[PDB]
């Protein structure tokens, strides 16, 4: 009984863990989708300030 | 009270209201009914998604627009487009506002009567007025004369004008525009390995066409070089990954519009309409159109356009007068601009084509003195 | 009343009243009669015990599955557990219950229209529907898109849906399963000297393969390791001691699933079936499929299968895209609880099968508009 | 015992789901620092232009 108590506790601040990781991995990847769109605005940006200037 | 300043097109339809400096509402005209089964129940689906909507879920729909060339071929679906347009992209009731409709030139005449007999039954609007689209895009320019090339998505079509007086003689309509563009562009696409064939990958088709294609100042001279180096080729990413590489593609897609050979057309480009379009005119307002040579419509947009026009016009033109193209940066909104600018005016507050006067004299009212 | 959802399955009978969280009974399918002779006198010997009883008295028994692939091969005995299933384990007469039975997508229609029949004739109830068992797993989900890949006990299905249109073009559906599995570990074990063969041992083996076998990230460096250290070998008593040791066994039982080609069979495992199941599908729902790869099925419970499937698809996708595996921790009873909630809809209360429709056109028909 | 080893096998799972979201967190923050560092190199390309620009 004492040792499944304790594989128990373990286990559960295992998932608690695996928790704020997944949620830490979402927080990331949320930033950088959000500079990928900065990147995609930058170069589209670009790319029509090189047609403006191409086509006066 | 406000007018509004529909502007139905073929491909997009542009509204507002009179007086703004852009459209309010800008939106893709299709209609899309789904083709699959469909087996999650309770999902809230609808029969027939409209506009900007089934630009989103055209992964399963089967894109389908209403406007041909134009005319329109399908009015249950033009009936749908507007119904989406005045009640849910404006969100104002049609019962209280006069509209001002756009059509082509040389469209036939049942075309009209039923747009007007639509406007006036079901929508039940106060008073429409239907405006040729060459007109309002040399509204927009601030110009009186000048001879106006308003490249469309559906149809391009060449109307001179001078000093207000239209030239019904010399109007140059040819069927060459943005679709059959897009068509070939596809075709030729093929010719790399890449082959779109639903209608929905028509939309990434066209998505290619805006983003990367440009119009050739020489076409030999380019053609040659995208044969030697590699300088041109550039890549695009599809909608799933799998980026692809356009290499003479880039500019063999817009050059149709001056070889209509290319999709098979007899007639003659762009460049050369135009021309023909001024040497019907008399011989002492040639020098004004020659000077006042302006452009509009969404396909006169692409890149480098304005200098191989103005280079084949002076060409066949004679060497001592001036060529000068009008392109203004505002170039895709030009007839809506137009559009709004006229509904705003006063003198024209008279023109409107009254409920009365049509439950009098029925639908064909429109080609009366109300024009 | 409250309906019954029922689910036949092969190798777990899983059944309850809809409205709950979890199946009320989950009992193993197989009905075994007795093999040998019998000298005790007025000991109650019955002729067949099905379901849970049979898993205690299986040293006496041969046992054997009604059902093989998805499909029933022995209509006595499947009717023999649904007749338990009702009487015993729920205890509800099922003349004043509705029932929803699941079925695997591209099965015989024999199998659809037997079932109906004996449901309406047998048993007697009032209205029952059937479902695919993927749309299911999907609702559980609280989805309304995503490729749910069930991989059961009998057969392993992968039914792609977009925004609730399922498209029946792209359902990739292979016969390898957990039975299978079973019967390869029992052949591999041979090679330590252990030797099951009895019907009664292959639940023996089937207990060792859910116990100790997982899935390796990556196979050949597990086989590396483990013919070098002795860090993986794991004990396991069996029901009458002599312990066993399981080496390289652990991993190479359930990697069958990605490489049928251990057990004979041609196709592509579980990790490409799914990529070629997504590319039948159309070029703009590709992204939505991708990030909504959901694993459902008993089978799927593999220790470090989530982690293994996601480096396959991510090595086959496009490197743009992001691949994301749902495996919810109630995997095992997701179909169950997707039936439960499909069952509890108020949207869904008028597609069942009416016993008054069935009078009307016999068995056939449940492949008519009530599916 | 049949508790005890159900606990075990939680947290053998957990600790390598936690494994596993730490190797990809750490990846996913190395692609940002990389799209960071080309953002970085073309903003300072665009700088010494608006240095330049200073003169135009
Ligand atoms: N930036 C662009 N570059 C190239 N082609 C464009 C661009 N924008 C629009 N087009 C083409 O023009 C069409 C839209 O034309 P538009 O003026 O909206 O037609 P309409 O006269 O019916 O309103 C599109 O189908 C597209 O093919
Ligand atoms: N915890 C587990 N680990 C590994 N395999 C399992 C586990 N639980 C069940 N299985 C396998 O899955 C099968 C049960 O699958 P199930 O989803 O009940 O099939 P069905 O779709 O017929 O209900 C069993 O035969 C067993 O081989
Ligand atoms: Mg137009
Ligand atoms: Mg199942």
């Amino acid at each position: 009984s004492d040792k499944l108590k304790e594989a128990e506790t373990r286990a559960e601040f295992a998932e608690r863990s695996v928790t704020k990781l997944e949620k830490s991995i979402d927080d990331l990847e949320d930033e950088l989708y959000a500079q990928k769109l900065k990147y995609k605005a930058i170069s589209e940006e670009l790319d029509h300030a090189l047609n403006d200037m191409t086509s006066i | 009270t406000t007018a509004l300043v529909c502007d139905n097109g073929s491909g997009l339809v542009k509204a507002g209201f009179a007086g703004d400096d852009a459209p309010r509402a800008v939106f893709p005209s299709i209609v899309g009914r789904p083709r699959h089964q469909g087996v999650m129940v309770g999902m809230g689906q609808k029969d027939s998604y409209v506009g900007d909507e089934a630009q989103s879920k055209r992964g399963i729909l089967t894109l389908k627009y209403p406007i041909e060339h134009g005319i329109i071929t399908n009015w249950d679906d033009m009936e749908k487009i507007w119904h989406h347009t005045f009640y849910n992209e404006l969100r104002v009731a049609p019962e209280e506002h006069p509209t001002l409709l756009t059509e082509a030139p040389l469209n036939p005449k049942a075309n009209r009567e039923k747009m007007t007999q639509i406007m006036f039954e079901t929508f039940n609007v106060p008073a429409m007025y239907v405006a040729i689209q060459a007109v309002l895009s040399l509204y927009a320019s601030g110009r009186t004369t000048g001879i106006v090339l308003d490249s469309g998505d559906g149809v391009t079509h060449n109307v001179p004008i001078y000093e207000g007086y239209a030239l019904p003689h010399a109007i140059m309509r040819l069927d060459l525009a943005g679709r059959d563009l897009t068509d070939y562009l596809m075709k030729i696409l093929t010719e790399r390995g890449y082959s779109f064939v639903t209608t929905a990958e028509r939309e990434i088709v066209r998505d290619i066409k805006e983003k990367l294609c440009y119009v050739a100042l020489d076409f030999e001279n380019e053609m040659a070089t995208a044969a030697s180096s590699s300088s041109l080729e550039k890549s695009y990413e599809l909608p799933d990954g799998q980026v692809i590489t356009i290499g003479n593609e880039r500019f063999r897609c817009p050059e149709t519009l001056f070889q209509p050979s290319f999709i098979g057309m007899e007639s003659a480009g762009i460049h050369e309409t135009t021309y023909n379009s001024i040497m019907k005119c008399d011989i002492d307002i040639r020098k004004d159109l020659y000077a006042n040579n302006v452009l509009s419509g969404g396909t006169t947009m692409y890149p480098g356009i304005a200098d191989r026009m103005q280079k084949e016009i002076t060409a066949l033109a004679p060497s001592t007068m001036k060529i000068k193209i009008i392109a203004p940066p505002e170039r895709k909104y030009s007839v809506w601009i137009g559009g709004s600018i006229l509904a705003s005016l006063s003198t024209f507050q008279q023109m409107w084509i009254s409920k009365q006067e049509y439950d009098e004299a029925g639908p064909s009212i429109v080609h009366r003195k109300c024009f």
